[PDB]
């Protein structure tokens, strides 16, 4: 923090407990945004300066990471429905 | 003072009574480098 | 549309490719002097994405359209600079390769498929030189030499084999499919039973390998891929000097030998080196990917730290898995020391404008813009940057700002849903965070500095998501177990006491009277002319009650005004309807309550009208209220109590001081009379009249008999003599104070506990309201630092419990409404003492927590009413069985919970339900699963960690293993004789023929004496009752219904308290899955899920009869060996080594569903829950009138 400051912490209690409640978004809004997913904090960042619903990201930077950390070693990971089908996971 | 909370009167203030006096270190370091040498003056650019 | 499943495929060279985008088939990557990657490297940009924005590494048109972007002498494609974040790369290398984790995991996925001696063939089928024999050719040069292997360095013969990988790599190729479902399925029934055990495992891989899709020889890699960029980050420190991500220097010398000898092939063919070569080309790979193994970690020239590898990164420790359910750093967020909100609502909250306004900086902005001030959006930015000292008209704004919209609020270790609360927070000076009282109990909320959180929401869903389910307001009760939480106290308290507590005088005997003591006129002008005071004994009254005799409660007070009485005198007065003996302080609560309750009658009800407010007491009131009475209204009750009992709790101004840190007069008597029993134990030992054990045990248990007359006594005199003393008064009612300390503090303290558990004959008589001596300090020290142990190893393992716990049923959840079952359970109500084996009931809660919101099976009659099948019983409900028992016309409560309800991968509404803390049917979609764990820990806290029994015992039991002496258990059913007398023990269960052997260590205290009576698996000797071992010959709900109980046992004897479905719950999961005999499909033993048993064994003869039912077995898991086998991956990794997991995986297809929480977690989605869930989410909502022109556009 150089001109403005702090970054709070949250670990898995406050997740479970998140959980305990069917916090369903205020946990996901909790996981996204809100840290990883370059995409949406400014995405988001954005939305208020102009104050619209916001968020809504594509798909949470972390998974396709991960995705990407596995098949940096390794093993496809692909991805299907409920009709079991291809996947665009990362459409870039 | 509820639960193990406590009260004060402005009193105290007044006569400035629990007043503590702190002093906070900063410090910088200036490097060797590739792209030059870390240098340390009262003058940088756009500062008005 | 968006994911439904996340299905792990092997890696293919030729899809190793197909990805990499661009072909790191080169050097070093990095520049320092000029930022640049290096003419195709590991940063090239060209091969993945622009480093800057959009643009190239010259420069082109960064126009948004046309798609397609590259250059004359510039190919770097202009789309963005995050896409550095997955473009892979790949060294397509120079011969064979091995993914480590197919030769050195657990099992040896590869030295397994083929045989390959286990180990040390494939060990030294590329290292260590030693040449594999592949082909052809036919095989004997001094010997035969059967199709198979190895031969020995200079153990001549040749080759026409090789080494390296590309050996088990044109092997793995050329190796027959099916046929070994053929040479396996042929040494599966006529075997030793030695080693024809692992005969069966090949399968496991291969049937792995088949009915999966994917191939194995990629084992060995033909491709060795290349991470992104923007994930093994080159970030500049402090100038020119770099950080890589660690991981970069590896895959380092993986170039660096991948090209020194790609060279010595393309010239010079040294055999022997060759050979001493490519023994790196795999070290290479082998460390980059699990460096760590073997015995020899990479070393950096210089230091002799590890450097991580593709194995570490993942390997939790925040690795990718783990790295998401412990941490990540919100956007929003903002700590602070809290302090009291007396004034504040409940609903309300703290947050001073210094901070309040940092976490709003957005909506303020735009706000501010869409008034008449400010002009443009990012102008206004400039304007609280101004360094300090805001403008008016501003606040006005963030106030407009926020009013609507929640925070959550969070301590330092939560626990509890509750954990977080939402509040219409308020702005207000000092910078602390103010906070509301009640709440204080969940976060456990102290005031001596400590904090909490406050987290911001932004959905317009996240935010609804909060205060219609996060509000302390809406949530009062504590699923742990049905009752309030809100629960005023610790003062609030002592005020309605106070209020409500009466007076009693003596200065007057022969008082009151059936026909008038001579007269009224005369009782009372008794009273102006001294002697008897108005409040007295009395057969009929007081003088109060007849000097006052109100009309309305209002005068009765209006009295108060003027010094007339105080409250708490007993006057005559109408209350709704009828004459009323009361205080002008009881009244007074009820008209509090009642007001503010909104029916000043229905009030007086759940009121108890005459007698001393409590905590107990208005708890009840509290529930109650709430019970016929919507939550809105609960609140404010739970409200004004803390107000008008604050202010009243100060207005009738109570203190400390010493003195009234009472003390009996009959302590010296006591402690006198006691003190001369003493030179009569010991002038009674002088003789011989007592052993040294018969003596020892007369002056201890001698004190503790006086000690106890201490308690109690300076009790006694503790209502006849000052009912009003600070101390006890909040003793008896919640403030402060339990039945033990208050002694300490006045009578005295007692004997004290050594450090070996021992306890001195010699007694501490002084007592704190007195200068405790030298001595008895000393002695009476060791129990808060050993007492301080506790609170030590106590607190640290975090929620060690819950963890575990959770991993279990975070699946489970109300995903449907009656599972369908007829199915029940038969409740507990009588408890049979294991001991002396008389029976008696059981005591008052355990049962609330037992029955409290169950669900009847099978209708019961008793007392006249009846019991339909299937309600919801309410306490009152259950209160009623209990009564009904007592009056005993019930033995099991028969009801429909979770131990059983079938819905699998979740609860039946109808079955657990209700108790949404709430008291009302559970809705659907609640996370139960957690709630459970969650709650079951909570009180871990507060368990004693001293060794049986608390936590100690808890781990033993959830997790089920053999405790300490076994406790012998009856096999079978019978009868028994002991024999023999200190030398050989042991005892026999001898039914009708078969006189089982059953035995005792030499020191083992049995009880069913010597002749008794039984039935299969039961608590023989004593001590404990093996997990396993029972179930095994007993059945699975057995084990189950002795497990819950068992672990309640020492919860209830602790305090706790807590609806045991909990329990259950958790419980459900250690059954989940069976192993299998006689099989229609899959291997032999694989453990496994129930539902997949019987959706095979439910339709391997229904529709798609024959093969073979498939059966299974009673099989126990406990949380730990649980979790583990879930089919989930991304979930199955985040314990143990997550190698394993993976691997075997990866190679059968392997899919998910991400039907779980940590499941869908781990990647961030929208849990299966609540909003997240199948019936609440996939609703859009109308307009009344946008309805008709939505009906227009459907008949065209």
């Amino acid at each position: 923090g150089k001109a403005q400051f702090g970054g709070q912490r949250f670990g898995e209690m406050e997740v479970w407990a998140l959980e305990a409640y069917g916090a369903a978004h205020t946990l996901q809004e909790m996981l996204t945004i809100k840290s990883d997913d370059i995409e949406g904090r400014n995405a988001a960042y954005q939305a208020i300066i102009k104050g619209e619903d916001v968020p809504e990201p594509s798909v949470p930077e972390s998974f396709r990471v991960l995705v990407k950390e596995l098949q940096a070693l390794a093993l496809d990971v692909q991805t299907l429905d409920e009709k079991d089908n291809p996947v665009d996971i990362f459409e870039g | 003072n509820f639960e193990d909370a406590i009260v004060i009167s402005e009193e105290l203030l007044k006569r400035d009574f629990y007043t503590s006096i702190h002093i906070e270190r900063y410090e910088i370091e200036a490097r060797d480098t590739k792209l030059g040498p870390e240098r340390i003056t009262r003058d940088i650019p756009h500062l008005s | 549309k968006e994911v439904r499943k996340v299905r792990i495929a092997l890696a293919s060279p030729e899809k190793i490719r197909s990805w990499s985008y661009g072909e790191v088939e080169k050097p070093e990557t990095i520049n320092y002097r000029t930022l640049k990657p290096e003419r195709d490297g590991l940063f090239d940009e060209r091969i993945f994405g622009p480093i800057k924005d959009y643009e190239c590494a010259c420069g082109k048109y960064k126009r948004q359209r046309f798609e397609g972007k590259v250059c004359e002498r510039c190919g770097v494609e202009v789309t963005r600079s995050i896409v550095r974040r997955y473009r892979m790369g790949h060294i397509e290398l120079a011969t064979p390769a091995a993914h480590i984790w197919f030769v050195k995991d657990v099992p040896s996925k590869i030295g397994t498929l083929l045989d390959l001696s286990a180990t040390e063939l494939e060990q030294v089928l590329y290292f260590n030189k030693y040449i594999v024999l592949d082909p052809k050719g036919a095989v004997l040069d001094g010997v035969p030499v059967e199709k198979r292997q190895l031969l020995t360095d200079e153990e001549y013969g040749g080759i026409d084999a090789r080494m390296g990988a590309e050996a088990i790599q044109e092997l793995l190729k050329e190796l027959d499919l099916e046929k070994l479902e053929r040479e396996l399925l042929e040494e599966m029934k006529h075997p030793s039973r030695a080693r024809r055990a692992k005969a069966r495992k090949r399968l496991e891989v291969v049937r792995a390998f088949l009915d999966s899709g994917n191939r194995p020889e990629w084992m060995i890699l033909e491709a060795v891929p290349v991470l992104p960029p923007d994930l093994r980050p080159m970030v500049q420190v402090d100038g020119g000097r770099f950080a890589t991500s660690d991981l970069n220097d590896l895959y380092r010398r993986l170039i660096n030998r991948n090209n020194r000898l790609k060279k010595l092939l393309a010239q010079g063919a040294p055999e022997i080196i060759i050979r001493n070569e490519k023994r790196m080309l795999q070290e290479a790979v082998d460390a980059v990917i699990d460096n760590g193994r073997r015995g020899s970690p990479v070393t950096n020239p210089g230091s002799e730290r590890p450097l991580r590898s593709l194995t570490d990164i993942l390997s939790g420790k925040q690795g990718r898995f783990r790295q998401n359910l412990l941490g990540k750093r919100v956007d929003y967020s903002g700590r602070s020391v809290i302090v009291v909100g007396p004034q504040l609502k409940l609903h309300q909250c703290g947050l001073p404008k210094r901070m309040a306004l940092e976490l709003f900086k957005p909506f303020l902005l735009k706000k501010m813009e869409e008034k008449a001030f400010a002009p443009n959006v990012k102008a206004a930015r400039r304007m609280l940057e101004r360094q300090r000292d805001i403008k008016d008209e501003v606040w006005d704004a963030l106030e407009e700002v926020i009013h609507g919209k929640v925070v959550l609020l969070n301590r330092a270790p939560t626990l509890h849903r509750l954990g977080i609360q939402a509040f219409q927070p308020v702005l207000v000076e000092g910078q602390s965070i103010q906070l509301h009282p009640l709440v204080c109990e969940a976060f456990n909320a102290d005031f001596d500095g400590d904090q909490m959180a406050v987290h911001v929401p932004l959905s317009s869903f996240a935010q609804a998501e909060a205060r219609i389910q996060m509000l302390s307001a809406h949530n009062l009760l504590s699923p742990a177990s049905g009752e309030p939480l809100a629960k005023p106290s610790r003062d609030i308290i002592l005020g309605l006491y106070y209020i409500t507590q009466v007076r009693k005088e003596k200065k007057g005997a022969g008082m009151a009277f059936a026909t008038p003591e001579e007269a009224l006129a005369a009782y009372e002008r008794g009273e102006v002319a001294l002697n008897a005071p108005i409040v007295v004994a009395g057969r009929e009254t007081s003088v109060g009650r007849l000097k006052f005799v109100f009309a309305n409660p209002d005068e009765a007070l209006l009295a108060v005004a003027h010094g007339l009485l105080d409250l708490q005198d007993v006057v005559t007065v109408r209350y709704l309807g009828r004459r009323l003996e009361t205080s002008p302080g009881r009244i007074l609560f009820a008209r509090i309550v009642g007001e503010a309750v909104g029916d000043e009658k229905v009030a007086q009800e759940l009121i108890q009208m005459d007698v001393p407010q409590e905590k107990n007491s208005l708890k009840d009131l509290v529930y109650q209220a709430f019970l016929r009475l919507g939550m809105e209204k609960t609140a404010r009750l739970l409200d004004a109590l803390k107000y008008y009992g604050f202010t009243l709790s100060t207005t009738s101004g109570i203190t400390i001081g010493i003195d009234d840190a009472v003390i009996p007069e009959e302590k010296q008597r006591y402690l006198e009379e006691a003190d001369r029993k003493l030179r009569q134990i010991e002038q009674a030992y002088e003789m011989g009249f007592l052993t040294d054990r018969e003596r020892y045990d007369q002056v201890i248990q001698l004190w503790t008999e006086t000690t106890e007359k201490v308690t109690q006594a300076v009790f006694k005199n503790f209502e006849e003599n000052y009912p009003f003393n600070p101390l006890y008064v909040m003793a008896q009612s919640g403030a402060r104070g339990n039945p033990q300390q208050i002694r300490q503090l006045c009578g005295m303290r007692g004997l004290m506990q050594k450090p070996s558990g021992e306890t001195f004959e010699v007694p501490v008589r002084s007592s704190f309201r007195e200068g405790l001596t030298v001595l008895e300090y000393f002695i009476s020290s060791h129990g808060a630092r050993k007492g301080g142990a506790d609170t030590a190893l106590r607190t640290a393992d975090s929620g060690y419990l819950t963890r575990k716990l959770v991993d279990v049923a975070h699946e489970i959840v109300v995903r449907e409404a009656d599972c369908g079952t007829t199915n029940y359970i038969s409740v507990p109500l009588f408890q049979m003492d294991e001991v002396t084996r008389t029976l008696r009931l059981r005591k008052r809660s355990d049962i609330e927590s037992g029955l409290y919101g169950r669900v009847l099976a099978r209708e019961v009659e008793a007392l006249g009413r009846r019991l339909e099948e299937g309600r919801y019983l309410s306490l009152e409900d259950v209160h009623f069985l209990i009564k009904a028992a007592e009056a005993g016309e019930v033995r099991e409560v028969p009801v429909r919970s979770p131990l059983t309800c079938q819905t699998r991968y979740g609860v039946c509404q109808k079955c657990y339900g209700y108790d949404l803390s709430m008291a009302r049917p559970v809705s659907i979609g609640e996370a139960v699963g957690v709630v459970a764990a969650e709650s079951i820990g909570e009180p871990g806290t507060q368990l004693t960690m001293r060794t049986t029994q608390g936590l100690p015992r808890v781990i033993e039991l959830f997790e089920a293993r053999r405790p300490k002496a076994k406790a012998v258990i009856s096999e079978i059913d019978g009868v028994v004789r002991i024999e023999e007398g200190e030398d050989r023990l042991s005892v026999f269960v001898e039914s009708e023929g078969f006189s089982k052997e059953y035995k005792l260590p030499k020191d083992a205290r049995l009880l069913v004496k010597d002749g008794d009576y039984v039935e299969a698996g039961q608590p023989l000797t004593r001590g404990a009752i093996d997990p396993h071992q029972l179930l095994e010959a007993k059945g699975p709900e057995a084990v189950e219904r002795y497990l819950v109980d068992e672990i309640q046992k020492v919860y209830r004897a602790q305090g706790v308290k807590l609806h045991d479905k909990h329990i259950e719950i958790v419980v459900r999961q250690m059954l989940k899955y069976v192993e299998v005999t006689d099989p229609g499909d899959s291997r032999l033993l694989e453990g496994q899920v129930l539902e997949k048993w019987d959706v095979e064994a439910l339709n391997e003869r229904l529709i798609a009869e024959g093969k073979v039912p498939v059966a299974w077995k009673p099989l126990l898991m406990g949380v730990t060996k649980s979790a583990l086998s879930t089919k989930s991956w991304l979930s199955a990794a985040s314990f143990q080594n997550t190698t394993h997991v993976l691997t075997e995986a990866a190679i059968a297809g392997k899919k998910d569903e991400l039907i779980g929480l940590k499941e869908n977690v781990i990647l961030g989605r929208l849990i299966p829950a609540g909003t997240g869930s199948d019936f609440v989410r996939f609703t859009q909502v109308v307009d009344q009138r946008t309805l008709k022109a939505i009906e227009e556009a459907r008949k065209e």
